[PDB]
């Protein structure tokens, strides 16, 4: 319940990452449920933004930082199942449903 | 302990130093030094007003008291010399009642302006006042009250807040070479003034805005604009001319509100010129906004980005690749001139190169279009002579070193070249290239002073370039030089002005015009903002294309008009006339729908069908170190490795006709300055 | 007579080098005793000597249409910076 | 019990290990600790006679961006049976969690999410560590010198949408900086 | 993230030239150059949208070099170093006002 | 009726308070100095100002506008 102390190595660390992975996937309906998602995206969809999350932050050697990822990610989730800011196309901070980019970037404006 | 403002002290030898106490703890100084330097040293900020550092000494406003044992009264730091074993106290009760007695007689008769006063909240007075001198006031008389004084359209003046220091005075006689300031009269009522009815027309006048301590001297053009606590600091560089004076720029929200001079001991030593200062109102004038192209009855209409690329793009490719000429103008960085080189090259095109008078040089060899002594080093030269060179109108702080360097070492001046009007020593030796022939064969009282002198130095100008003998000249020089010893390993004296920001770095990226008539054969012209080209010399039927922030001829010419940021808007690379490499900070947003100019150029370029290969401006420095890499290692002092001795020797004639004037107007030099209300107002009253 | 050739096959011809680290040693040596020569038989050919502090020699051609080629003139003699010109004016020229 | 005695008590009878720095002034007795030892100060203050230091009156955060350990952690103190008053503080960083005092004094449990909340410094065994002040989903720790005063996002009612809603923020007029140094 | 990428330019703010005070110099600032700014067609009052519109100048401070930079690399930005500009101190004398003009040439 | 006024003043049924300073005479002093306070009680005023008359063309106030001259020289 209490916030435990920071893990002792990355096998600690990844114990924590597979059970934090867990209880996101685990409230998966729950969110569909609250935000009317049947029609939008599937759940699938879902547990690979929690993956690719994931998968960006692999190259994290200290265990004092993963610990940090962990909290952040467990607080965002609450948030999201508890107090939910409905957004159509956006849950919390995730898009959910011939020329270079140079020409299209200096188009638009002169600040890329 | 950090010496005041973190400044630096050299040392000739470590055997000529002495030994002070600034309050107890003990500095070591060059002897020579004064009592307030030492204070410096010791990291002590004495409060001072009459006090210059590249003034003359006048110890007049007696702020600067400090209690030295041994010593019967207060002493002056800025004119006592240091001695050894001196006990030098700051913050003694002599001191200090020293420091409020003389605020007590400074605020007598100032009058109550602060909030009318352009000088509130940067002022010396009144910070001193909250600082030292802590008194409640006792003064109930009458203050003596003065007139205001006519000094032209740049210098306001309310000489009730003038305390009488004379720095103004000291400035116009020593740094301006002008001597149009005095201190008329005796006693309480004497007044700083001409006399006579006349305006201060040194080009450095300026500058006396920036040394007035109080608010007496004040910018006209920014008279009760902004206060400064509201005004944010770039540190940037000027591109007025090839000096590359390092420059604050002041701006509220998106506009700039005034240029103030930046200290950079080896280029313009916290000046700067006139143009300079002033130009900056130009920044918000007759502003290309938007891509525009001429419709069917021959009117501009603004169009997109894509829809000007398109059109332009379109046409390229209808003209065979010799009749495409780039030519890059006078406030172009290195990174836009790089782009327009790669983009007409891959064009199949050699006709590039910067707007002027050096478009077809040899560059080859950097020590030929480059001051080789450096402007820092022009103090130690004992003789100047100027061939074809006016720097008080084409390099106004390089020419501000000539005159410190001659009023300081006495150095003697020959000059070659039209009448001029210089603000120091010169004989005219003549006017045109019969002197060079009459200076290469000796038998003159300047030849052998010449021959006499240690450290001489040649400054040959940039204008001279542009002549059909400028190999005939350039080897007469170099024959000169090299008669005289002017270049040794101990000493490079050999020195050519360039007159443009953009001249040094085009020179050294390769942008050289090959084809002398390439202009007249053209069908496709692209004037990245080269605004003093001669328009008239394109065919009638050539497609010309205008890319810059301002304009007045070409973009009467061109068929398309793409707008482009100005200097206070991009990080640019510019080059000076030492080859010293500094690059700009962005001040303000750029307005509109302009675009930097190299992204422009490799917009058009993408859109033409050519492939760079870089997408961004670091793509871009990485380009250039494979042509021109001094220009990508910035702030780096560098001395040449080669010298005249590998030029092939030239035999062409001379031709008689004497060397013209390269700047007719002071003021009116580049686009910015042309759309300036100040600037026209200095030229035509201050001219 | 390839030495007077190298305006026809080339537009421009590059040297980077280093004013004083000894890698830049026979760059120099090969720029200060082969300039005058290349400049007297190619009067129209640009040559730019470009110096940097901590640049590894090279040496740059550019040809027709911007394509260019460098050469690596690092751990090189003299003779050999020589020959790396002739290549560069005989091939891809 | 004046602030001469705390001093001279504290440094006869304290495990030296435990104090790193002691500063006595008429601004208040400090005394700095490393974070593994705070616990243990906290709960010998507390529970020793001469010193009974019963009332924790607030813990706060202080940013300093130019310090190895940007974040200083006060924990200001209080004697109601020596009228007396104690400032204790330990040093923290992004990433190291430091120990709760709920245990021993149950008022600092607000203090110490306010402290993740506006700092982002977590505390090992706190029974609920959650964000207190800011909006829920909030990003950022806004007490950090280098968090905008403005923020990155406001909210807004949308109509097509028929709810309020948070986007980039945008502003009519800018905070104006007055650097008057 | 997006706005981690920023380059920024960190440096030492020079003096101003209006005072003759050395008092504001041995800072280092972190400029993260804002520069796009608007007017806003009510009133004319100067509008933005980015954030780091005015924390490089109010909020954010270093007292060394070093601290600047680590700052910056902790955070990931992009850094180029100004190094600030220092006057060198050189010796004046009094007496050098009335230097013998030496005998008529 | 100038550009100065003319950013912010809207309405033309009142002179603008450039031309109603404009219309009030210079006041004739006997002297070469006087001081200008705005008001006749001078904590009301603006702080007070010094101002030469030695000059023929009349004397501004910078604070109210007022315009004084030498009566006799
Ligand atoms: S110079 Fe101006 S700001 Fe300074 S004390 Fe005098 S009136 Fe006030
Ligand atoms: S006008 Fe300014 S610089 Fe000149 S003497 Fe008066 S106070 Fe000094
Ligand atoms: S500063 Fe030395 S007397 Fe004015
Ligand atoms: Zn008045």
């Amino acid at each position: 319940i209490g916030v435990p102390p920071n893990s002792a190595n990355l096998t600690e660390a990844r114990r924590r990452v597979f059970d934090f992975f867990r209880a996101a996937c685990r409230s998966i309906p729950t969110i569909m449920d609250i935000y009317n998602l049947q029609d939008v995206v599937a759940p699938s969809q879902l547990r690979y933004a929690i993956s690719a999350q994931i998968r960006n932050n692999a190259h994290i050697t200290d265990p004092k930082v993963i610990d940090l990822l962990i909290f952040k990610g467990m607080e965002e989730l609450t948030d999201i199942v508890d107090h939910a800011k409905q957004r159509h196309h956006i849950i919390g901070q995730y898009v959910v449903g011939g020329k270079t980019d140079f020409l299209k970037n200096f188009y638009t404006s002169n600040y890329f | 302990r950090n010496p005041v403002g973190g400044a630096r002290v050299h040392f000739s030898n470590p055997e000529d130093a002495i030994e002070v106490f600034v309050d107890g703890y003990a500095v070591k100084v060059p002897k020579g030094f004064t009592v307030l330097q030492a204070c410096e040293v010791a990291g002590v900020d004495i409060p001072r007003f009459c006090y210059h550092s590249r003034l003359s000494i006048a110890g007049n406003c007696r702020m600067c008291l400090v209690e030295v044992e041994k010593s019967p009264k207060p002493v002056a730091s800025c004119a006592m010399p240091a001695l050894p074993g001196m006990k030098i106290k700051t913050d003694t009760p002599i001191a200090k009642k020293a420091r409020e007695g003389v605020m007590e007689f400074l605020l007598m008769n100032h009058p109550l302006d602060c909030p009318i006063c352009d000088q509130g909240g940067e002022c010396d007075l009144q910070d001193q006042s909250m600082a030292f001198g802590s008194d409640r006031g006792r003064f109930t008389e009458m203050k003596r009250s003065v007139v205001d004084k006519n000094l032209g359209p740049l210098v306001k003046t309310v000489m009730t807040r003038c305390i009488q220091c004379t720095r103004c005075v000291r400035f116009a006689s020593e740094v301006a070479g002008v001597q149009d300031l005095g201190i008329l009269g005796r006693g309480s009522g004497e007044e700083i003034g001409t006399y006579v009815e006349k305006l201060m027309t040194s080009e450095l006048s300026g500058n006396v805005i920036d040394i007035c301590p109080v608010g007496a001297l004040t910018s006209k053009p920014f008279a009760f604009k902004a206060r400064n606590w509201e005004l944010k600091a770039t540190e940037t560089i000027d591109v007025s001319d090839a000096v590359g004076s390092n420059i604050r720029v002041d701006s509220r929200g998106p506009e700039v509100m005034r240029i103030i001079p930046r200290l950079n001991e080896d280029i313009n030593e916290e000046w700067i010129s006139d143009k300079t200062r002033f130009c900056y109102d130009g920044l918000k004038r007759q502003r290309l906004s938007d891509p525009m192209i001429r419709d069917s009855d021959g009117r501009f209409k603004a169009v997109s980005w894509r829809d000007a690329l398109a059109v332009v793009g379109d046409i390229i490719h209808q003209v065979k690749p010799d009749e495409i000429v780039g030519v890059a103008g006078q406030l172009s960085d290195a990174e836009s001139m790089m782009v327009l080189k790669d983009f007409v090259n891959r064009m199949g095109s050699d006709n590039v190169w910067c707007e002027g008078t050096a478009a077809g040089v040899d560059a080859d060899l950097r020590y030929s279009y480059l001051m080789n002594t450096s402007i820092s080093g022009l103090e130690n030269a004992d003789l100047f002579l100027l061939i074809g060179t006016q720097p008080r109108v084409e390099a106004a702080m390089v020419n501000a070193r000539i005159c410190k360097t001659v009023r300081a070492s006495n150095a003697k001046v020959g000059y070659v070249g039209p009448p001029a009007e210089f603000n120091y020593d010169c004989k005219h030796l003549g006017t045109g290239p019969d002197t060079l022939k009459e200076i290469a064969e000796g038998r003159h009282p300047f030849c052998t002073a010449l021959k006499n002198a240690k450290n001489p130095a040649i400054i040959v100008g940039a204008g001279l370039f542009n002549r059909t003998d400028k190999n005939a000249i350039l080897s007469s020089v170099e024959s000169i030089a090299q008669a005289n010893n002017v270049v040794r390993p101990d000493w490079n004296g050999l020195n050519f002005l360039l007159q443009y920001a953009a001249q040094a770095a085009a020179l050294d990226l390769g942008l050289i015009q090959q084809s002398a008539k390439a202009l007249e054969s053209a069908k496709f012209v692209y004037l990245m903002g080269a605004d003093d080209v001669n328009v008239d010399k394109i065919p009638k039927d050539a497609f010309v294309v205008y890319q810059g922030h301002h304009g007045d001829k070409a973009v009467y010419r061109a068929n398309v008009i793409l707008p482009a940021s100005a200097f206070t808007e991009k990080e640019g690379t510019y080059e000076n006339t030492e080859g010293f490499t500094q690059q700009t900070v962005p001040a303000v947003p750029t307005v509109g729908d302009a675009r930097d100019d190299w992204k422009i150029v490799r917009a058009l370029s993408e859109v033409s069908g050519v492939k760079l290969p870089y997408n961004s401006i670091e793509g871009v420095r990485s380009r250039i170190k494979s042509v021109a890499p001094n220009l990508v290692h910035t702030d780096e002092r560098e001395p040449a490795a080669f010298g005249p001795s590998l030029k092939p020797e030239c035999k062409e004639a001379m031709s008689t006709t004497p060397f013209q004037t390269v700047v007719e107007n002071f003021y009116m030099t580049n686009s910015i300055t042309r759309a300036s209300k100040i600037m026209a107002q200095c030229s035509a009253v201050l001219l | 007579a390839w030495r007077g050739s190298i305006s026809k096959s080339m537009k421009e011809l590059r040297i980077l080098l280093c004013q004083s680290s000894p890698a830049s040693a026979p760059t120099r040596t090969f720029v200060e005793k082969n300039y005058k020569d290349l400049k007297s038989l190619n009067p129209k050919l640009p040559i730019l000597i470009r110096e940097c502090s901590g640049v590894q020699p090279q040496m740059w051609a550019r040809y027709d249409m911007g394509v260019e080629r460098c050469v690596n003139l690092d751990g090189l003699t003299e003779p050999q910076i020589l020959k790396a010109l002739e290549n560069l004016v005989k091939s891809g020229a | 019990m004046d602030n001469q005695f705390i001093f001279k008590y504290s440094w006869e009878t304290l495990p030296k290990k435990w104090v790193k720095k002691m500063e006595r002034s008429e601004h208040g007795n400090r005394f700095d600790t490393n974070t593994d030892y705070l616990f243990q100060l906290l709960c010998f203050l507390k529970l020793h006679t001469y010193t009974r230091v019963q009332v924790l009156i607030d813990i706060c955060g202080v940013d300093y961006p130019s310090r190895k350990r940007r974040f200083e952690v006060v924990y200001n103190l209080l004697s109601t049976r020596y009228n007396s008053r104690i400032r204790v503080q330990t040093s923290a960083d992004e990433v190291t969690r430091i120990s709760s005092v709920v245990s021993l004094f149950p008022s600092a449990g607000w203090w110490e999410r306010e402290v993740w909340d506006m700092f982002g410094v977590s505390f090992i065994n706190h029974p609920d560590l959650r964000r207190i002040l800011t909006d829920y989903g909030f990003e950022g720790h806004p007490l950090r010198k280098d968090f905008p005063l403005s923020g990155y996002v406001q909210v807004r009612y949308d109509d097509p949408e028929k709810r309020v809603v948070s986007e980039p923020i945008e502003m009519t007029q800018e905070f104006r900086y007055f650097d008057f140094a | 993230e997006e706005h981690l990428s920023r380059k920024v330019i960190i440096y030492s703010p020079a003096r101003t030239a209006t005072q003759s005070g050395s008092g504001k110099l041995g800072k280092w600032k972190i400029n993260f150059v804002s520069t796009l700014k608007w007017e806003n067609p009510l009133m004319g009052w100067t509008s933005t949208g980015d954030p780091y519109a005015n924390v490089g100048d109010s909020a954010l401070a270093f007292d060394s070099e070093e601290a600047a930079k680590s700052f910056a690399e902790r955070h990931g930005w992009d850094y180029k170093v100004k190094k600030p500009n220092t006057p060198l101190l050189k010796v004046k004398s009094y007496s050098d006002n009335f230097k013998w003009k030496g005998n008529p040439q | 009726v100038g550009n100065h006024t003319a950013k912010w003043m809207q309405d033309r049924s009142k002179k603008s308070p450039m031309e109603l300073i404009s219309e009030v005479p210079p006041i004739k002093v006997d002297g070469r100095i006087v001081a200008c306070e705005g008001d006749t009680n001078p904590a009301l005023g603006h702080p007070i100002e010094f101002i030469c008359l030695d000059l023929n063309e009349p004397a501004i106030c910078k604070y109210c506008g007022l315009r004084y001259v030498q009566d006799h020289h």
